[PDB]
């Protein structure tokens, strides 16, 4: 359906995927995002702790990056690999990606600022025809200078305060379904004409609002020449005949404009952004549920928690605690001398006359009602929400990094997989990605002869078809035996160890199994594993072609609480970072169903465009090794073309198309073939390590200053860096995962359970002499012979107490049991 | 809406609780087994106000349990069809609004509302909204609305709602 | 609604959202002064504490007495007290069983009494 419309229109697919279409950026607006995005994405220091793996020049760098893609429709990887000279070295691709959603954040705020100006001007057109507030140009300006969605909201509530009753008249203006009642007693007291004496207090709230950011009484409190209770007797009425009720209703009157002055919001926002202490108490249910078995123990006795003291994902765990009555938390600028003492004096008069003092007494606890009932309420949850997103984002930042490393493994090579599970399964893959063979081989273990006949099957497979690297599937001390099973076999070229949770989901996935459902299910895990060590990216694409597959993985224990839709694309985009880093070729896509899922990570392309190009490719039945055959046969648009064609790699077996050099920059690649002295010079520079030493790359920049495409010095060097090793995959070479990884892939040891003093269940292994104990994961070390004797250890059953020492290779389960 | 009806229950008491505090045990078992049940006959029982009387406890032949008929005055909420009630919205969606009227959730259709309330995408509060931003329904707002129908799922009775009358907006 | 959909709810007293609220909070101060409460109870208590347009018991008693003085149907005493329309018309403008029953000159009076007792 809609992919045909996607196929009809000619643009990069991810721009077409965005909920708001990309518009052309005039240079003022082009600049307007760049300062705003940089302030709100990189120049903002997070209140919670932040770390990962720059300067004011980025303001320009983002700005040129913005209009180069907003106006010209260039996706992030196209900039991040070909036009990075507009941004290097200030930003990385994931930061170049991080700019891109802030473009989406800017688009709403600009749209919404337009939307509110429509209301204000219409009410500006509605107010003048009719002490009510006037729609100032400052009111317009406060709408004009909006630099955050929070800043938008405060004006809107502030607008809705004095003019919420305009809405039936605005509906009448819309008529040129009617609005009923609101909630605040304001509405009755507004109709009661209390605003006259609300005007008669010490200050306008905005006049009071300026006194906040000054930290002094800039505008002095206007003492009306009466004691406050006399203005009651003017119009105590049918609403509040009590002189205290109008006087208290005045306080409810005036506190809410104090609550809804936008200038009050930012200063309360600013003060709370650093000066705020968090106090946490468990509930009555939380009396039982707070313990070291829960994660809420560290939060139990923590009083006046600084907002900066909040760790990287600490607050998310705090957020889970209020969900089921585990912990009740409160936040305050004050300590467990208040903030109000400064606030009270900033709206005050120092005259000791009871007229002024009762006016101050009217002023003092009125603004207190503003402080407690509203500002300690409404800005608190907005403070919570800002810390909610930061705590949520760190996990996704970590999980993006976790998936970043899993795509960082470098890949011709013949690989066998051993599938531990007693069904022990084994299978090979060819040098061209096809499964070669497979054999059911049930291994277990007194008597050892049933294992014995199958040991020589392994070296038979060495001499049947000679392999390079054979792999095992790390489980609870099952592949530890198997890494010793193959180690003797190879001794007659090596054996490697890798985990198989991605292989379990490869078994679990229906469509993954659907090619070879007759092939054994548990044996299908090594099919991925052998192809994983062959290449991780094609492996992840095959297992995780569907969206919730990545959800089925566990990058983090708390990965279910982050927002999925912004979680998924964050993981999904780092695929696109790596896929176009190496490239893709449509010949391996049409040949291998193994490599059929790599086409939708192409810059400018995706699933919707790439699938309809796949079927046309099968109709034409000639795949596109020729990058110009994309231009001719496929009749595909230049906006799609000049982005993606450089990222489509081509195997040379069928010469600059077999390079990471775009067709738009083959012309400068023709200038470097002359430096050898049309395909004779093309082979000579691409085969020799000696044409690059004398390659006059800076000389090509000399005419680049004349033409107007200059500063391509690294880019021309990138063409030289490409030709040194043909399609060199810059992913890190595969490394045997260390003991910490081994202990966390075999026993799947959580580093949280490395905590000393933690109850670890441990059934005794027995007398070999100290008694060794075994945990459910299978760790087995002897309890040290010093402490332990019936009442120090009960011989025959499990031991569970404070742990003492754990060994990363010897699986040491040490427990005092006393 | 919220009602005060006297109604019935049948408490099966095990012979464990046959000591000095069996009538107390019948009271606590009525509280435990009645307060919170989603009956279709009487909608939602919220709290048992008082015990009218504890009846004669017939010993069940061959089972040992004693059956007590308990009459109790209880607070009962029941969402009648064709009524106007104030809900609290908890989720926005294209297919409609998920509100929470208290003990129950509620679905409101996109075509059952007036055609001035349109979806607001890529906004940190997601909501339905008017083009002039006359009324915005973000999280935790009060919405008058007319529920049009009531159907029984026997576990949690939800009501479908609409907004085709005056004042059926934010308060 | 205007007519009855079931066949048994005529002989049952009707409560506001504040009579429910004041009775439910009595249960808690009975209970944690002496087991955990059910989730539907806590949810309904939070909902009816949110929409509690009478925060004092004597306001509830006065409103119930005056609604009985109006001599309207026993569902319609609690249908409108916990509802608070600012428009006496809103009353007829809504509940399809209250227009024509009474004339307009009492409606804004009972509405302003209700919002005064709020």
């Amino acid at each position: 359906d809609q992919d045909n419309e996607i196929r009809a229109t000619d643009l990069p697919e991810r721009f077409q995927l965005r909920s708001i279409p990309v518009k052309g950026a005039e240079d003022d607006e082009l600049e307007e995002e760049a300062d705003w995005i940089y302030r709100n994405a990189f120049a903002t220091p997070t209140i919670s702790l932040q770390e990962s793996c720059k300067g004011p020049s980025t303001i320009q760098k983002i700005k040129e990056a913005l209009g180069f893609m907003r106006n010209q429709h260039f996706e992030v990887p196209f900039i991040a690999f070909y036009r990075k000279e507009y941004v290097e070295p200030e930003l990385h691709i994931n930061d170049l990606w991080r700019v891109w959603q802030w473009d989406e954040k800017w688009t709403q705020l600009r749209i919404r600022k337009e939307n509110l100006t429509r209301l204000f001007e219409k009410m500006q057109a509605y107010q003048y025809e009719q002490g009510i507030r006037a729609l100032d140009t400052t009111d317009m300006e406060r709408l004009k200078d909006v630099q955050s969605m929070d800043e938008l909201k405060d004006v809107y509530n502030h607008f809705l305060l004095y003019y919420g009753r305009d809405i039936p008249k605005m509906q009448n203006a819309a008529k040129a379904l009617k609005q009923a009642s609101r909630r605040d007693m304001y509405t009755i007291c507004q109709s009661a004409g209390l605003d006259g004496l609300a005007k008669k207090f010490g200050l306008t709230p905005e006049q009071f609002g300026e006194n906040l950011r000054d930290s002094y009484q800039r505008h002095e409190t206007e003492q009306f020449p009466a004691e406050p209770l006399e203005l009651a007797k003017d119009y105590v009425c049918s609403q509040f005949p009590t002189p205290e009720a109008v006087l208290e209703g005045a306080r409810y009157m005036v506190a809410l404009q104090i609550a809804r002055e936008p200038l009050v919001r930012q200063v309360l926002r600013q003060t709370f952004q650093e000066r705020a202490k968090l106090n946490i108490t468990p509930t009555k249910k939380g009396r039982k549920d707070v313990d070291e078995a829960h994660y809420a123990y560290s939060f139990k006795y923590l009083k006046n928690k600084p907002v900066k003291e909040l760790r990287d994902d600490q607050f998310l765990k705090i957020c889970l605690a209020e969900d089921e009555g585990l912990l009740t938390t409160d936040i305050s600028i004050d300590l467990k001398q208040t903030y109000f003492e400064e606030i009270k004096q900033f709206y005050y008069r120092d005259e000791f006359s009871h007229q002024v003092q009762e006016w101050n007494r009217q002023r003092t606890m009125a603004i207190e009602r503003a402080l407690q009932q509203f500002l300690y309420v409404q800005m608190a949850k907005e403070l919570k929400n800002k810390l909610l997103a930061e705590a949520k984002e760190y996990v996704i930042k970590a999980c993006s990094r976790k998936l970043y490393n899993w795509l960082r493994v470098a890949p011709g090579i013949r690989v066998l997989g051993i599938a531990f599970s007693h069904p022990v399964f084994c299978a090979l893959v060819n040098g061209e990605g096809e499964v070669t063979d497979f054999l059911r081989l049930p291994h277990f273990t007194e008597e050892r002869e049933k294992k014995a006949q199958d040991i020589e099957t392994l070296k038979k497979f060495l001499l049947n078809k000679k392999p390079h690297v054979v792999t095992v599937a790390g489980e609870n001390r099952d592949a530890q035996m198997l890494i010793e099973d193959v180690k003797r076999i190879v001794h007659e070229i090596g054996v490697e160890l890798v985990d198989n949770e991605l292989a379990i989901l490869y078994m679990n996935s229906k469509k993954s199994e659907a090619e070879f459902r007759d092939y054994p299910p548990v044996l299908r895990q090594a099919v991925s594993l052998a192809r994983r060590i062959q290449d991780p990216l094609i492996e992840f694409a095959q297992v995780c072609s569907s969206d919730e597959d990545i959800l089925c993985l566990k990058f983090h224990p708390l990965q279910e609480h982050v927002v999925k839709e912004e979680l998924l694309n964050a993981l999904y985009c780092e695929f696109i970072n790596r896929v176009n880093e190496v490239g893709v070729d449509v010949n391996r896509a049409i040949a291998h169903p193994y490599s059929q899922a790599l086409i939708q990570y192409v810059c400018g392309l995706g699933p919707r465009k790439g699938t309809h190009l796949l079927k046309i490719l099968k109709q034409n039945n000639t795949r596109l090794e020729s990058r110009t055959q994309l231009v001719t046969m496929c009749h595909m648009g230049p906006k799609v073309f000049m982005n993606c064609a450089g990222f489509l790699k081509i195997d040379t077996a069928s010469v600059l198309d077999g390079s990471r050099v775009h067709p738009e920059t083959y012309e400068w690649a023709r200038k470097m073939a002359v430096d050898a002295l049309p395909a004779g010079a093309l082979e000579e520079i691409l085969e020799n390590p000696e044409r690059l030493k004398d390659l006059d790359l800076d000389a090509f920049a000399e005419e680049l200053e004349r033409q107007g495409y200059g500063d391509k010095h690294i880019t021309l060097y990138d063409i030289r860096a490409e030709l040194s090793c043909r399609y060199k995959d810059l992913r890190t070479a595969y490394r045997s995962p260390n003991t910490e990884e081994i202990f966390n892939m075999l026993t799947k040891e959580t580093p949280e359970t490395f905590y000393i003093g933690k109850l670890i269940i441990c059934n005794v292994t027995g007398i070999a002499i100290g008694v060794k104990t075994r945990l459910d994961n299978g760790v087995t070390g002897f309890i040290p012979t010093k402490f332990l004797p019936e009442e120090r250890v009960k011989v025959g059953m499990t031991v569970h107490c404070r742990i003492m020492k754990i060994d990363i290779e010897k699986f040491s389960a040490d427990l005092t049991c006393r | 809406m919220f009602y005060h009806i006297s109604l019935e229950h049948e408490i099966l008491l095990h012979p464990r609780y046959f000591g000095p505090n069996l009538l107390n045990t019948v009271k606590q078992k009525l509280f435990t087994e009645v307060e919170g049940t989603c009956t279709g006959k009487y909608g939602f029982v919220i709290a048992v106000t008082t015990i009218d009387n504890i009846g004669a406890g017939v010993i069940q032949p061959g089972r040992g349990f004693v059956l007590y008929p308990v009459k109790y005055k209880a607070i009962v909420f029941r969402p009648f069809k064709g009524e106007v009630v104030d809900a609290v919205v908890t989720q926005v969606n294209k297919v409609g609004l998920f509100t929470e009227i208290g003990p129950m959730s509620c679905f409101i259709s996109r075509h059952s509302i007036p055609s001035e309330m349109e979806f607001d995408p890529n906004s940190n509060p997601p909501c339905y909204k008017t083009m002039d931003e006359d009324i915005v329904i973000q999280q935790d707002d009060e919405i008058r609305l007319k529920i049009v129908g009531t159907r029984v799922d026997k576990n949690d009775i939800f009501a479908i709602g609409s907004l085709m009358d005056d004042y059926l907006g934010l308060v | 609604s205007q007519l009855i959909f079931p066949k048994e709810f005529e002989t049952a007293e009707t409560l506001l959202n504040s009579e429910v609220h004041m009775l439910l909070e009595h249960r808690k101060q009975q209970n944690e002064s002496a087991q955990e409460l059910s989730e539907v109870f806590m949810k309904t208590l939070n909902y009816t504490a949110r929409f509690s347009r009478f925060k004092n018991r004597e306001t509830i008693a006065s409103v119930r007495s005056l609604l009985l003085q109006k001599k309207l149907h026993k569902f319609e005493l609690a249908c409108l007290a916990n509802l608070c329309p600012e428009t006496a018309e809103e009353s007829k403008a809504l509940i399809p069983s209250l227009e024509g029953r009474f004339e307009d000159e009492e409606l804004q009076q009972i509405l302003d009494d209700i919002q005064t007792k709020r």
